[PDB]
């Protein structure tokens, strides 16, 4: 959008060809995902897997902003103007 | 797979219990036990 | 008191696991005479093993 | 200093010989420091030299460009991902910069 | 309403158990910091009766039931119904009855499994002077009185045992499948063997009596001793 | 003496000097089974009451979602005569019947071992075969993929079709639950310690250790995933 | 089920008549002997074996499209790393035949250095041909800073 | 073999201590000594932030670290470092300065990498009595110090 | 095909829907029709469900 | 002086008043919960040791074992002699009849004895091997006697010295098993002769189970303090490096281990002379190097 | 009218296959019962949340895009 | 074994390596004549090693 | 009335109680009290010491205990002396950091960033044109947070 705003066409055409070059970089990962069974990665304590829920916490929270970011990105937009206001440039 | 209930007691299944007869005497010793449930 | 339906009210086991130097002379509140003397032998060795920086530091300072 | 797309390799190779842990801690140092200053450099700090920055941002972006689109396909290894994604995202980055202080 | 009673009790089970949680933290955290490693000891954690929520095992004060068994979920015990040591009545997916004067060896071990065909009970049924000999397993079976099955013995599915049928020690019986009233079957696949005789179901008999004579004998023992809790 | 106390010293997970068991997440074990030695379970694995898990004499390892059974006792052999590992493996899907034994043996996924089995050391069942109630599986005989067996010794009776593996499967996958309903009874915390009377030994320990480190460190960040956890 | 000659009321084959015994010489010129399976991959038979020199950094590759299926689907990755090499003898190479493109990326790539027999673990499958096969093992590279752990 | 949870929780604690230093911060906006520093809103904001993000990352090591340890206290000691003196990167007046205060930066992130775990006791017991070479910590010091070099030089 | 009938119409049906085989489980038969569009369990109105024979035990315990 | 002071005060202060009153409102707290949650809920409880149980004056004999599994139960007129072995599971009910176990005899997990008469004693001679998930009725079992996993002897039942019987195999009643034969089936039956070899690794097997036994007691027979030193010392070692377990080992060999003793670092790792080789090393019949026997290769 | 425990019953003087006929019938109808208590408790778990934490989930959906 | 993690006694001695790894002939040269070589036995190992060099 | 007594013990809350969202002032602007000295050195800065900077030094030895406590709760392996030196260490840095803060605060009421009992002659009124913030506070709990003229 700001590209956009900005008139820079060439600059948008090369910024969407990196994008799906990335996108398809990160999505081919997608497919490794897939397993035959369920992994064994957490490591045992106890003599029993040890699941951190502080980290668990930190991740949901994360999730919840990954998911709904667009609701509450006006307020993390006018923030960040905020800051950059002080610059006089 | 299925995981319901067959015995239901809205209603008594239609059920006939003389067509299929379990034998209960002069078994053979390579004979194999008869069926308990006989009901079609 | 003592015990209640299941539940041993006074429950205790005492634990073991206890650091060495618990009730050595240093660990007594500062200022204290086994302190002090604790304190004297231990700077008396830090000073032996190092009269250079002792004098570097404690007599720039 | 960075490790964008034309010096890459190095970046590339730091990453799988350290620790995820320092990873964790050395894309923020990063992206939140590194990377910003250079930002600012053309932005605020060195903003009365863009009539000679945005001819060199622009080359670096387009050759970065053409020549990491071949190999980010080409990588099989976790630590090389993360690296190669940090190099995608200052390109990208860069761009956006480009179109900032035009 | 039963639902709004139902969801009732469910809250205040749950309540209940928050409340539990809470004050053991609270002790745990005590412990920590009175220096105290009483909360850290590891004790067998087993229960000799465990109840599913809404499934209690329910058994009558006669019944000697050994410290070492375990009773869970729906399970329901006669009169003097003896459960040998370490024989485990799981009963969590289905109900598990017995009859009054019935003896569960050692070690057997008694599941029902999740569903059968129409017409076929999917619990477990058992006699009132059935005699079920050590190392048994028995799934969704019913059993008649008067029926002594042996030692090492395996029960099926919709398998059903009519009144005074002996089943020989080491044998199976298929899923589905019907042992007549007076016949002694034997065989890994039971296979008929001849009808019992008088003397034969006597001697059944007083081994069972003799078996449920021990086990209030031990019952008496264990309560002398202090392994067996006074219900 | 030796053996005289009221109150029984037995542990659901034990190690031996250097064996130390490992279970998986949603991974029950009942407090009558032992598990004791180099034993590995994997995740959703059911261990039900009193059963016996011994890797002291060599590894022994449990795949993901299968279900041992009760009165069932897995152990492992020394050596084979084939020089094959002698560790005992069990695959994935896996449903061995109450009152079974297992020796050192290598079974596959999706195969069923019926109530009161006898696998003596060597044997191989390959994925998704089925054995009879009261049939034994001699020392290093191959049951193939597939296939039902019967008796002792164990016989060929026909192949198994793609409906009976489906429904082996999803009776393993449907113990699952049943563990879970089991396993939400017991809290967090174990409260048997709070019955206990204080001792002499209790009150005042003979010996003194140096503090090193607790096993339940930043266990107020870890969660409680197993009730039946130390 | 299949693949089997077994009649109703038949005794089961043992597994010594089945085992394929493979031959091997170690990193330190010593020799071995283990035994694989028929279906299951080199690699397989070589860590439940615990055969010392191999790495296999990325354990066998992908799940899914894996080199062992033998018509080799062409959406296949391949192998995703060359940390499983092993030099197979000339009769057996013969036999094996010429390289998958992706497989010989591979061992191209790899760091150290390579034979004309080599071949990866992970991309050779076990078959009842290969019994009394002999490999050799040389060390193979670490790949990045999780090999050490 | 003290684990290091104590050091990240006194980084946290200071930098703590920091935050507050600045959310309580007054002055005019000008520079300070000797014009080599700059202190204005926009680059305090950026101080702000830094150490901001840097406190999370450390709440979120530390709870890592509880989990399992695998980093010395020394590995934390260089993150302080780092922590401490990269904020005030953003406070720079002039170029002398900003180049003195990224090749400290450097330096300390090149303690850090120094630092790294090398040999793990991990469950493979096959290489007990043979020489496994790996070049990974070489090539990140290599490499380091010489991109280090040559961005100090031009 | 003229022996396939797996309604009960022209074939009786037993209500256990096959006979088992030694040296396998007891299973239901697959349905013609699987679909999973099933409601819970349907009970007759006001149907009685008391646990009468634990209240009874209880009651006898006292 | 002023900070350790309130350091200490607050250390005893917290350790004297919040600690008990923290314990006790946790456990009328746990009280309540659990009356709330009661009928539909259980708590721990201490469970009975079974072990060495006495009924009607029949007072086992067990203390001369070398290994009592603590979940085992033994009742009644048990009488074990010294090395004996019983394992996790084992059922022992010597009410029924005396049960008697030799030397060194060793009953794996959940095996059951019980007698099926009114008084019939059973008998275990010495080195006897029985199997997991075994079944011994009633019968006379002599020295160096094998019975294989799942297996059951019946009533009755006379199996000589030398006897083995295959695992899974169901013993007819009142059978007699002859010395060196191997019995077999279900119903079992005279299979071939036991071989030398064959022996030989029974014996292997039985003793190597009988030094297990001793591992398996020093493991479970241990207090609550020790088991939680063994907690931490495993949690400790999840983390202790490689520098960490030289250290150990070098601390139990004797090196110095602070640096005012660095300088006699030479008494301890050089001066020390090394044990003169046994003179039973200069008898060996060759000195050949040892090479990998190519047989089968 | 009033409960009988059919499998705590005398049946002897019945024939063996009237008394298996009538403890199965007995057996299918306490399941039933206990099937239906069972069911009530999932729907009443089902209900308690839906009322308990539906209108605080509009709230916080309502204030999020609202 | 205590302290020797996955290495396990046998009847007539304990190994040297865990259960399923391969025996190493120059451990049990070391270990069975340490500190003699009656001559320069030329293994495998030594001749790769010559040949590398 | 909005800030407390610049002499009290509870005058180092001023701090907290802000006009604007701004870091500094900018280049010019008059500062919101009056200044007693502009160009202030240490040694006066010291002599300003008041019962404000006092107090605030009593509020860091006060939380600086359960600081230094949640900073020990993750020591091990540690001795008794090394534990109680890591406790005197964390607690002195606490109190330092109360003192550094103390410092700055007689710095700003030096300056007149900060209430420091006096008030201009004439104020410099603004226009509140842009408001979105009264009514919130008002109606809230952060009117006690921000300072209005
Ligand atoms: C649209 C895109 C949006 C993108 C967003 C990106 C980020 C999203 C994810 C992260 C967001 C922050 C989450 C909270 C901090 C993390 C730790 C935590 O709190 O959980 C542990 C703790 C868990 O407790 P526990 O499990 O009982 O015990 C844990 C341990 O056992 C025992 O615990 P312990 O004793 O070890 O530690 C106790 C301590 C542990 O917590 C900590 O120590 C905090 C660690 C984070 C420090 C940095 C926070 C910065 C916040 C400002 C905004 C930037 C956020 C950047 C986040 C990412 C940085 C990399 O707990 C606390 O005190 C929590 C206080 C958290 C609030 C701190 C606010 C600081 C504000 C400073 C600046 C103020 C303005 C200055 C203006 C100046 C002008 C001149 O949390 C809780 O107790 C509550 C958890 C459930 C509610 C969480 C609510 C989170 C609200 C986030 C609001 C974000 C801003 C508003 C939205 C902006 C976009 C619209
Ligand atoms: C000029 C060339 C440079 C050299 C100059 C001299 C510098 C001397 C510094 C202090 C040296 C302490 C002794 C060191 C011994 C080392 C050898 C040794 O013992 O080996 C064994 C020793 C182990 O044995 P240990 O028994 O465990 O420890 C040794 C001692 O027992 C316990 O050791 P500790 O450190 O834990 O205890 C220290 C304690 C030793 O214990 C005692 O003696 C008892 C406690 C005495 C406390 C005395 C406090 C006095 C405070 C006066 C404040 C006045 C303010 C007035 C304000 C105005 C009022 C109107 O002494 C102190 O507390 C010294 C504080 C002195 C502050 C003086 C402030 C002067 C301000 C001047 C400007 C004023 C401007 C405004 C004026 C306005 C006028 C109107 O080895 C070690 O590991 C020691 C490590 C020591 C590290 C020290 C350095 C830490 C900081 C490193 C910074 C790195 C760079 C990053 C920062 C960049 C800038 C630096
Ligand atoms: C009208 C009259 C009004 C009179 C008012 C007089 C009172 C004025 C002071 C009020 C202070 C209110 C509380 C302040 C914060 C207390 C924090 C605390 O004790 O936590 C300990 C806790 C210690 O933990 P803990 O004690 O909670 O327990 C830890 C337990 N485990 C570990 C098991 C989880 O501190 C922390 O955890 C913080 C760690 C990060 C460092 C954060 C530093 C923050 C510094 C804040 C300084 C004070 C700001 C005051 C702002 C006032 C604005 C108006
Ligand atoms: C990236 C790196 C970090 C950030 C960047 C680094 C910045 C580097 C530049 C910093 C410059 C700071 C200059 C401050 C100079 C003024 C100091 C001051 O306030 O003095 C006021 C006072 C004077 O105050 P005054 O100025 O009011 O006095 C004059 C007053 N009139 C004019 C009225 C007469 O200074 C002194 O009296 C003392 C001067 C210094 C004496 C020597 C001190 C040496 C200390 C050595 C270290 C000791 C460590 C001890 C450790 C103990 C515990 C282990
Ligand atoms: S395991 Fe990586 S290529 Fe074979």
């Amino acid at each position: 959008l700001y590209s956009s705003f900005k008139s820079q066409y060439l600059l948008i055409l090369f910024m969407t060809i990196l994008n799906i070059f990335g996108m398809y970089f990160y999505i081919q990962n997608l497919r490794f995902v897939v397993k035959k069974n369920k992994s064994s990665i957490l490591n045992y304590k106890n003599y029993y897997v040890n699941i951190n829920y502080s980290i668990t916490l930190n991740i949901i929270l994360l999730n919840f902003f990954n998911f709904f970011g667009i609701l509450f990105l006006s307020d993390l937009i006018i923030i960040l103007n905020y800051i950059s206001s002080y610059i006089y440039i | 797979r299925q995981n319901f209930a067959k015995n239901i007691t809205t209603t008594d299944i239609p059920k006939d219990s003389h067509h299929f007869a379990a034998k209960r005497s002069g078994f053979t010793q390579t004979e194999q036990a008869p069926f308990a449930y006989n009901d079609v | 008191d003592f015990f209640v339906d299941k539940y041993n009210f006074s429950r205790r086991v005492v634990d073991h696991r206890q650091p060495y130097d618990l009730n050595f002379s240093i660990n007594n509140p500062v200022g204290s005479r086994v302190w002090f003397k604790a304190w004297k032998q231990k700077a008396i060795g830090n000073f032996l093993n190092l009269v250079g920086v002792h004098y570097a530091f404690y007599g720039a300072g | 200093k960075l490790g964008i797309a034309p010096i890459q390799l190095y970046k590339i190779e730091i990453y799988k010989g350290l620790p995820f842990l320092s990873i964790f801690f050395y894309t923020t140092f990063y992206f939140l420091i590194f990377f910003l200053f250079f930002s600012l450099l053309f932005i605020y700090y060195l903003s009365a030299l863009n009539n000679f920055f945005w001819i060199i941002l622009l080359i670096i972006s387009i050759i970065g460009i053409f020549y990491i689109i071949s190999i980010i396909f080409d990588i099989n290894l976790f630590k090389a991902f993360l690296a190669y994604s940090t190099i995608i995202n200052s390109i990208s980055f860069i761009l956006l910069i480009i179109a900032i202080i035009f | 309403m039963k639902l709004f009673q139902a969801m009732w009790t469910r809250t205040i089970y749950s309540i209940g158990r928050m409340v539990r949680e809470t004050g053991l933290a609270l002790d745990r955290y005590g412990c920590k910091l009175e220096q105290d490693i009483s909360c850290y000891e590891p004790l067998s954690r087993h229960r000799n009766i465990l109840p599913i929520y809404d499934l209690v095992p329910t058994f009558y004060h006669s019944t000697f039931i050994a410290p070492n068994s375990s009773l869970i979920g729906a399970v329901y015990l006669g009169q003097n119904t003896v459960v040998g040591y370490g024989s485990t009545l799981r009963g969590d997916n289905h109900a598990i009855r017995v009859g009054h004067n019935t003896v569960i060896g050692d070690k057997v071990a008694i599941s029902n499994v999740a569903t059968l065909a129409a017409g076929i009970p999917v619990s477990t049924n058992i006699g009132n002077h059935v005699n079920i000999g050590a190392g048994c397993v028995l799934q969704s079976c019913v059993v008649d009185d008067n029926v002594t099955v042996g030692h090492n013995t395996v029960i099926l599915e919709g398998s059903v045992l009519e009144r005074g049928s002996v089943i020989a020690p080491n044998s199976l019986v298929p899923a589905g499948r019907l042992i007549p009233s007076g016949q002694l079957w034997a065989g890994s696949p039971v296979r008929y063997v001849r009808d019992l005789k008088e003397e034969e179901i006597k001697l059944n008999l007083e081994q069972t009596e003799q078996n449920l004579s021990i086990g209030k004998t031990h019952k008496s023992s264990l309560i002398q001793q202090e392994a067996y809790d006074r219900l | 003496t030796k053996y005289g106390e009221n109150i029984s010293k037995h542990r659901s997970l034990m190690s031996l000097y250097d064996l130390h068991p490992q279970i998986g997440y949603q991974s029950y074990i009942a407090p009558n089974s032992t598990v004791i030695g180099e034993v590995t379970i994997g995740n959703e694995t059911t261990v039900w009451y009193n059963s016996v898990i011994r890797g002291d004499v060599n590894a022994v390892q449990i795949g993901n979602n299968v279900s041992i059974g009760e009165n069932v006792v897995i152990h492992t052999a020394g050596s084979l005569p084939t020089g094959q590992p002698a560790s005992v493996d069990i695959g994935h899907y896996v449903i061995i019947g109450s009152k079974s034994t297992i020796y050192s043996c290598t079974i596959q996924d999706e195969v069923v071992i019926g109530q009161g089995c006898v696998i003596l050391e060597g044997a191989r069942i390959e994925k998704g075969a089925m054995i009879a109630a009261n049939s034994v599986v001699p020392p290093g005989r191959l049951i193939p993929a597939g296939t039902l067996w019967a008796g002792n010794p164990c016989t060929f009776v026909r192949n198994l079709t793609k409906s009976e593996l489906a429904t082996n499967i999803d009776h393993a996958k449907k113990q699952l639950h049943l563990a879970q309903q089991h396993r939400y009874e017991y809290l967090p915390y174990n409260s048997a310690y709070l019955q206990k009377s204080n001792s002499e030994e209790d009150l005042n320990p003979t010996k003194y250790d140096d503090v090193t480190i607790n096993y339940n460190f930043g266990d107020e960040e870890r969660a409680q995933e197993n009730p039946l956890k130390y | 089920a299949g693949n089997h000659h077994h009649h109703a009321g038949d005794q089961a084959d043992r597994v010594a008549d089945k085992i394929i015994w493979i031959n091997i010489q170690n990193r330190i010129g010593q020799f071995e002997r283990i035994s694989a399976f028929e279906g299951e991959s080199l690699l397989e038979a070589l860590q439940r074996n615990k055969v010392a020199g191999i790495v296999a950094t990325c354990e066998g590759g992908e799940d899914i499209n894996t080199m062992l299926e033998k018509p080799i689907d062409p959406v296949t990755y391949g192998p995703f790393c060359s940390s499983c090499q092993v030099v197979v003898s000339n009769p057996w190479r013969n036999k094996m035949g010429n390289l998958h493109y992706l497989e010989e990326r591979n061992l191209v790539r790899s760091s150290y250095p390579t034979t004309e027999n080599s071949r990866l673990a992970c991309c050779i499958l076990v078959e009842k041909w290969m019994n009394e096969m002999i490999i050799s093992i040389p060390q193979n590279p670490n790949s990045v800073y999780e090999d050490n752990m | 073999k003290q684990n290091p949870s104590f050091i990240i929780r006194l980084n946290l604690l200071l930098n703590s201590l920091m935050v507050l230093y600045l959310i309580t911060f007054n002055g005019y906006s000008s520079t300070f000594w000797w014009s080599h520093f700059k202190l204005n809103n926009y680059s305090l904001y950026m101080y702000l932030l830094v150490i901001i993000f840097n406190n999370y990352f450390l709440y979120i090591t530390e709870k890592h670290i509880k989990i399992l340890n695998n980093y010395s206290i020394d590995y934390f000691f260089s993150i302080i470092n780092i922590t401490l003196f990269i904020p005030m990167i953003f406070l720079s007046n002039t170029l002398f300065t900003f180049f003195f205060l990224i090749e400290l930066v450097s330096c300390a992130i090149f303690y850090k990498f120094i630092v790294s775990k090398i040999s793990f006791k991990n469950s493979n017991y096959k290489d007990n009595y043979f020489s496994i070479f790996s070049k990974n910590y070489l090539n990140v010091l290599f490499y380091q110090y010489w991109s280090s070099f040559f961005s100090s030089v031009m | 095909l003229l022996k396939f009938d797996p309604f009960g119409f022209y074939s009786p049906k037993l209500l256990s829907e096959n006979r088992p085989e030694e040296a396998m489980p007891f299973y239901e038969d697959y349905p013609q029709n699987d679909s999973h569009w099933n409601l819970w369990e349907q009970f007759p109105e006001d149907f009685e469900d008391s646990n009468a024979e634990r209240e009874a035990i209880l009651k006898s315990n006292k | 002086m002023l900070r350790l002071r309130l350091f200490d005060a607050y250390e005893k202060i917290s350790m004297t008043f919040l600690g008990p009153l923290y314990r006790r409102i946790g456990k009328s707290l746990a009280q309540t919960g659990l009356n709330i949650q009661q009928p539909y809920t259980s708590d721990d409880r201490l469970v009975p040791s079974l072990r060495n149980i006495r009924v009607t004056n029949k007072i086992p004999s067990i203390n001369d074992s070398e290994f009592i599994a603590p979940n085992s139960v033994v009742i009644g007129d048990v009488i074990t002699k010294e090395g004996s072995s019983i394992w996790y599971g084992a059922t022992l009910r010597g009410e029924l009849g005396p049960i008697e176990i030799g030397k060194q005899t060793v009953i794996q997990d959940l095996v059951n004895i019980q007698s099926g008469k009114q008084n019939q004693k059973t008998q275990i001679g010495d080195n006897v091997f029985i199997g997991p998930n075994s079944y011994i009725q009633s019968s006379k079992i002599n020295d160096n006697s094998f019975v294989g996993m799942g297996s059951t002897v019946s009533t009755g039942c006379n199996l000589a010295s030398n006897a083995v019987v295959a695992a899974g195999s169901v013993v007819p009643e009142n059978t007699q098993v002859p010395s060196n034969q191997i019995w077999a089936g279900s119903p079992a039956q005279y299979l071939r002769d036991i071989t030398p070899e064959e022996r030989q690794v029974l014996q292997e097997h039985h003793q190597e189970c009988v030094q297990l036994a001793r591992i398996h007691a020093e493991e479970t027979e241990k207090s609550f303090r020790e088991v939680l030193n063994d907690f931490d010392r495993i949690t400790a070692e999840a983390e202790y490096d490689h520098e960490s377990l030289a250290l150990q080992k070098m601390r139990d060999l004797g090196f110095p281990m602070e640096g005012e003793e660095e300088e006699y670092i030479e008494q301890r790792v050089f001066m020390r002379e090394q044990l003169p080789p046994l003179e039973s090393e200069f008898w060996k019949k060759n000195y050949d190097p040892y090479e990998q026997d190519l047989f089968h290769f | 009218h009033q409960f009988e425990n059919v499998l705590l019953s005398n049946r002897k003087n019945l024939t063996p296959q009237e008394s298996v006929q009538k403890v199965i019938n007995y057996a299918l109808l306490q399941d039933a019962k206990q099937r239906s208590r069972t069911l009530r408790h999932i729907k009443a778990s089902w209900v308690i949340p839906a009322l308990l934490f539906t209108y605080p989930a509009w709230y916080l959906a309502k204030g999020a895009v609202n | 074994v205590k302290g020797k993690g996955s290495i396990r006694k046998g009847i007539h001695g304990e190994g040297f390596g865990a259960p399923s790894h391969a025996h190493d002939a120059l451990i049990h040269q070391i270990k069975q004549s340490k500190d003699t070589m009656d001559y320069q036995n030329i293994t495998n190992e030594v001749a790769q090693n010559f040949a590398n060099h | 009335s909005q800030t407390f007594a610049h002499d009290s013990f509870l005058g180092g809350l001023n701090l907290f109680k802000r006009r604007d969202p701004r870091f500094v002032l900018d280049q010019g602007e008059r500062p919101p009290y009056p200044i007693i000295n502009s160009n202030s050195s240490f040694v006066d800065v010291l002599s300003n010491f008041n019962k404000a900077d006092f107090g605030l030094v009593l509020f860091s030895a006060a939380i600086g205990f359960p600081l230094s406590r949640w900073v020990l709760k993750g020591l091990t392996f540690s001795s008794l002396n090394y534990r109680r030196g890591l406790f005197s260490s964390v607690y002195g840095g606490v109190i330092l950091w109360g003192l550094v803060l103390g410092f700055n605060n007689s710095y700003y009421r030096l300056n007149g960033f900060v209430d420091n009992g006096l008030v201009w002659k004439r104020k410099e009124r603004k226009l509140n044109k842009y408001d979105f913030t009264s009514e919130f506070e008002d109606n809230s709990f952060f009117k006690k947070l921000r300072i209005r003229d």
